């Protein structure tokens, strides 16, 4: 008879064996267990922790969400960028080379902005910086652990400052300086961000965040952007060392980063408490941004997700000037790696309609079997049991097919959000036609903002900009003299 | 090679399409 | 357009004064713009030299370097003790192995296996026994599917070499030809010039040889294992299960099974971000001119120069192309791990 | 070019039994049937040739 | 195989390591103290007590410089990448690619052996001897590599290069190193070959 | 008790067989041994002598430099163009068609 | 044929496309003062082409093109099909495997 | 086959643990038909004998 | 290693854009007089040691 063989399936193993490595060892902590007789440390943060702790491979099996792009729903909240298969890391990782111990020889850039595109004419200028020997701030780790308990360090050598002069022909160079010392002729300059930054907590659980600030100018104001960041992702600023900064991954509020964007459900905005802005019956909820809905009895989702009708417009509009006359792709060169239709990602899943399929049963993850005998129980170990009939997950296709219901979301993974104090929305100049308006130039108005959102079980930021201009001018009147000029403005931040 | 390229032309059309004087 | 003058393109400034401390490193340049010059402050940056260490928690790679076809569970060739003891009088308490003899040869002896021969007078020739410092080598076994010479041999650890499951498992070589036994320091502590290693000869049990053909003089051994101890490490896996509390050598504990460990790539953060302060008045960078001495910086806490920088780069060019000197290499994801889409599998 | 292969989940595969051996008192070195039984080893060690 | 003479696949561009120019025989070039090493181009550096190196690699600070300056114009007023329809197939950032490893230290190291090839066993029992033909041997602890990660982590020695492999070195004679105008500035001096040089 | 099975890292060939395919293969002659009992021709810019040398898997195996961007040392001066992984010349090797 | 030969085993052939150069480079003499070619007005005997041996036309014509188009698109016609290599191959870049 | 592993077979099933009571009223956990085997779990290792 | 080539034709194929003739005579007597001599430089434009 036929030559004795063993089969394999190759292709469900090439898809559970990525499965497994790039998202069932991401779940967070509460869906993984500590192995019989296995003792770990009780910090949570290293890395012992981190590798120790174990998953069943059930979570995210070859089956999993099949048919359907789904992002899954513990991981729209894991922050991505801690991910051993991000190119840009594995990149940085690797330029150093393969070992732990690294002497290392760098050339690290200046981008404080009244400063990284002046030209110094003659003179000498005493220059110093100030740098971090703090490795949860100055490294990055792809698990996120902390370097400052799992054994990391840095010590310089030496540290120069280099300068590369044009060779200008001196009668031109001698011409250039004589120009630029006159005071017709300061050099000036503008932060590219430009704006004000205001981090406010979000205590665990709060699902409303209401915010104010007290009556004040508003004269040049841009508008507002915002997005949310985890307190635990969260340097402090404020001092020489943040020891309670545990943490070591992707810091979104220094890198851009930005990943819990689509957790927002609602802002609005209220000046003088009674002045509702954009009021004047614009969106179709003149009254709020409801920037997503969970129900939708008038159809005002759009793009095939919950999303509204007026918050992807008002995106469209402040991105890329587009609502009026029509919606169509931004072309590539406006739409670069921080821009919203870049990054949108509208999704839809059918899940088994577990209160009108009647024949319904709730197992739960250890009752769940399908590949027994042929896989490990709830462990990336040994196979297990016996060839047996699946009872998980229920058909959502062919004849036998489960009545099933949708659910819809979307991610937005390094936008934060824009509203343009604009008066259609759109981008006509920098300073806008409200920030000039008689009004707010005028008088002094205070402002209420609040927002809803979805809860987090882990404690949150709310980080605001207010965007303003931002703005130096540089004077050289003589040899080695800089005056510097500063305005900030609105929020003018010097007296 | 400092991109050796350097040609004639400079050149622009009628309300729409060309005959020359 | 260009001075003829003698004059340089690049000056380079060491420090002036410099503050090493706990935390953080301070350094003071005069940065001296000549005369008949101009300097773009794009040009300027700072040429940092030191050493890191990533500590034990860094990985740069997925998966094992050490054996890492070996099935998972497959123990190590190994030794334990206590395991048939039936009494009447006593537990006996033997010695009592696993492994394989992968090395066949012509005879055993005293001095172990028989790997070869030379012909000394035709008459007198020699048997070539292993040097069983290196011999035999694990990665030397029968050339083809078919063979099966009469005698074997090979290597195991040693009951004193706790056991780890093979896939994973280094031992730190001992010897230019890649041994791996401990040398013996027992008697005091400089070594004693010799390895920790044993033979042990083996024979067909006395219940599978005829009866009274496995009495007196019957035992003969045909397999040899050349036991030893070895520095046994596993620097990049883990136990993901054992059966018991017990990390000692056992019968049992030869089903121990590893997993590797998690990949953990560190390196600095995307342009150097989080390196120098900013937005940290406390903390402030310097720009004054020299007779002045007032500082030109001005810097503000509710300001983000780090974010300010990381959009700007995203607006004058391609942040997809990597640029080693500023350490520019934005970070990203797989989208197909972000946005898991299950088009299922082509089986 | 390069073969991949499939193993039994112990690594060694089909072990055979075997019992352990030792040279009688050191008195020949006249190899042959000069072995004895070591009692000091178990009648069971498993290993592949 | 390839002929990179006619065909312009060239790939041996690591290899220089100076080069210096040198007219009558005294008349140092580019002279005027203008590189960091005023008399020769050091391409690269195998030992940097001064530290000229750049881009994490071994490549020198001069060297990158006129190389950055000489194909896009980049050097004064700052280092970026080069805009993409000015860097084509042989353009120098688009080939560019430094480099960086770990190697086990040998001299400081004292529990080091020199095991070779031969002697080398790692996937021993699940892998052909020296060969790829059937597998041969049995299941052991592997002896090569040396760990340069985790607790065990042994002393080691880092190496640096860098590859750049469809280039040809460039060296503009332009008193600046940029390209101006495809008739260079010095071209338009030194007519002055009256004294004509060697 | 469980079903009668057999284990494979599956991983572990996929890039043993890339390595040893794109790699091990085209370390210089010097690197290579002639098999026992094979015999090559003299002129070693022949296809049989090209084919017949054999190559020590464990050169460029799965941990070599593992963890690193290093193109091999006796490999940054061997051509990367006479490599059959080039698409220009397999595109030009294939316009022609296969016979 | 034995018992032993039984255990023969056997590897397969490397590969070795063949095809004409990118742009037929070589085919056409060029820059080679044997055997110039003539472009000259049929009654009166002076060769226009006038060549040198310090000049590369071949590589000349592959500069051309890369900084007229895309080297990266295949043409047929004029058997263009720029020389490459797999990077990965290049700088091995070894992350190991997710096993 | 039948992967799960136990100490004794009766009219109730198979003996899948045991407990206290009084150490002399030990009383055998018989498997719940209902669920139990499953036919995921089985032996935990390959030196498998129950 | 046994590789051969065979020409058995080589032919030279000209396009011509089909100008209207009133405009090449035109163009033809621009281009003949020597203030519009068409001139080319060798893309490499150097001397190869």
């Amino acid at each position: 008879g036929n030559v004795y063989a063993m089969e394999i399936n190759l292709q469900a193993n090439l898809w559970k064996s990525f499965l497994y490595s790039n998202v069932a060892l991401y779940l967070p902590d509460s869906y993984k267990y500590t192995p019989a007789n296995v003792t770990l440390p009780a910090n949570t943060n290293t890395y012992e922790y981190m590798n120790g702790r174990v998953v069943a491979p059930s979570l995210v099996d070859a089956y999993i969400n099949i048919g359907a792009r789904w992002s899954l729903d513990p991981m729209d909240n894991v922050n991505p960028f801690n991910h051993h298969r991000n190119a840009g890391l594995r990149y940085r990782s690797m330029l150093l080379g393969n070992g732990r111990y690294v002497p290392f020889h760098i050339q690290v850039p200046q981008k404080f902005f009244a400063i990284k595109n002046l030209l110094l004419l003659p003179g000498s200028y005493t220059y110093e910086w100030n740098f971090r020997k703090d490795v949860n701030m100055i490294l990055q780790s792809s698990l996120g652990n902390d370097l400052r308990v799992d054994g990391a360090s840095v010590r310089f050598d030496s540290v120069n400052l280099y300068a590369t002069f044009f060779p200008m022909a001196h009668n031109t160079a001698s011409t250039l300086e004589a120009m630029l010392r006159n005071d017709t002729n300061d050099q000036s300059f503008n932060d590219y961000l430009s704006a004000a930054n205001m981090l406010y907590p979000i205590p665990a659980k709060a699902t409303n965040v209401p915010i104010s600030i007290p009556s004040r100018n508003w004269a040049a104001f841009r508008g507002w952007s915002f997005t949310r960041l985890k307190t635990k992702e969260t340097p402090s600023l404020g001092s020489g060392f943040d020891p309670y900064f545990v943490y070591s991954g992707s810091i979104p509020y220094l890198d851009g980063t930005f990943y819990l964007n689509h957790t927002f459900k609602k802002v609005s905005i209220m000046f003088d408490s009674s002045v509702s802005w954009p009021g004047n019956d614009r969106l179709l909820t003149p009254n709020e941004f409801e920037i997503k809905r969970s129900v939708d009895g008038e159809g005002y989702n759009v793009a095939q997700c919950n999303m509204t009708k007026d918050w992807f417009l008002v995106q469209m509009l402040s991105h890329y000037n587009i609502g009026y006359q029509g919606f169509h792709v931004p072309e590539g060169y406006k739409d670069r790696m921080y821009s919203f239709f870049r990054n949108f990602q509208p999704m839809s899943r059918q899940v088994v309609d577990e209160i009108n399929y009647k024949d319904y049963k709730a197992v739960t993850l250890p009752f769940q079997h399908n590949n027994s005998g042929f896989t490990g129980y709830l462990a990336p170990t040994m196979r297990q049991g016996q060839p047996y009939p699946a009872n998980f997950p229920y058909p959502l296709i062919g004849q036998t097919a489960v009545p099933s219901v949708t659910q819809k979301k979307f991610l937005c993974d390094r936008v934060m959000w824009r509203i343009p104090f604009s008066s259609n929305f759109m981008s006509m100049g920098a300073l806008t036609d409200l920030g000039q308006n008689m009004l707010y130039a005028n008088s002094a108005h205070a402002l209420d903002m609040t927002f809803e959102v979805d809860p987090m079980d882990e404690p949150t930021l709310l980080y605001l900009l207010f965007e303003v201009f931002d703005v130096v001018r540089v004077h050289q009147p003589h040899r080695g003299v800089i005056e510097a000029v500063y305005l900030r403005t609105p929020f003018s931040a010097g007296n | 090679d400092i991109n050796f390229a350097s040609l004639a032309p400079r050149h622009g059309t009628r309300p729409f399409m060309g005959t020359w004087n | 357009v260009t001075t003829d003058r003698s004059q340089r393109l690049t000056l380079r400034f060491v420090p002036v004064d410099r503050e090493d401390t706990t935390y953080s490193y301070k350094a003071r340049f005069t940065l001296a713009v000549g005369d008949n010059r101009v300097l773009d402050m794009a040009s300027t940056y700072f040429d940092i030299r030191g050493v890191l260490d990533r500590g034990p928690s860094f990985k740069p790679y997925s998966g094992t370097a050490y054996n890492s076809l070996a099935p998972k569970s497959a123990p190590n060739p190994s030794q334990w003790t206590a395991n048939e003891k039936q009494t009447g009088g006593q537990p006996k308490s033997v010695t009592q192995t696993f492994g394989s003899a992968p090395m066949g040869g012509s005879n055993i002896t005293i001095e172990g296996l028989v790997i070869g021969t030379k012909e000394e007078e035709g008459n007198a020739t020699e048997e070539i026994f292993a040097d069983k410092t290196f011999q035999p080598e694990p990665q030397v076994g029968e050339e083809n599917w078919q063979e099966t010479e009469a005698f074997y041999g090979g290597r195991a650890l040693k009951k004193d070499t706790k056991m780890k499951p093979c896939y994973g498992s280094f031992a730190r070589p001992t010897n230019e030809k890649g041994g791996q036994a401990k040398l013996k320091l027992n008697d005091q502590g400089q070594p004693t010039k010799d390895y920790d290693i044993d033979l042990a000869f083996f024979d067909t049990p006395g219940g599978t040889p005829p009866t009274g053909s496995g009495q007196q003089e019957e035992y003969k051994a045909d397999i040899v294992m050349y036991t030893e101890n070895v520095n046994l490490e596993t620097p990049d896996t883990h136990v993901v299960y054992k059966p018991g509390k017990e990390d000692e050598s056992s019968e049992t504990n030869l089903t121990q099974q590893s997993m590797p460990n998690r990949p953990n790539y560190i390196g600095f953060r995307d342009n150097f971000v989080g390196l120098m302060y900013y937005n940290s008045t406390g903390n402030m960078g310097v720009l004054a001119g020299q007779a002045s001495q007032l500082n030109a910086v001005v810097d503000l806490q509710d300001r983000n120069t780090e974010l300010s920088y990381q959009l700007l780069l995203d607006s004058l060019g391609d942040r997809t192309r990597y640029f080693s000197m500023w350490n520019s290499a934005v970070d990203s994801y797989d989208p197909d791990v972000r946005i898991i889409e299950n088009h299922g599998v082509e089986d | 070019e390069l073969p991949n292969y499939c193993f039994p989940l112990n690594g060694t595969g089909t072990n055979s039994t075997y019992q352990g051996v030792k040279v009688k008192t050191g008195q020949d070195g006249a190899e042959e049937t000069e072995w004895d039984k070591d009692e000091t080893v178990a009648r069971q060690n498993q290993i592949a040739k």
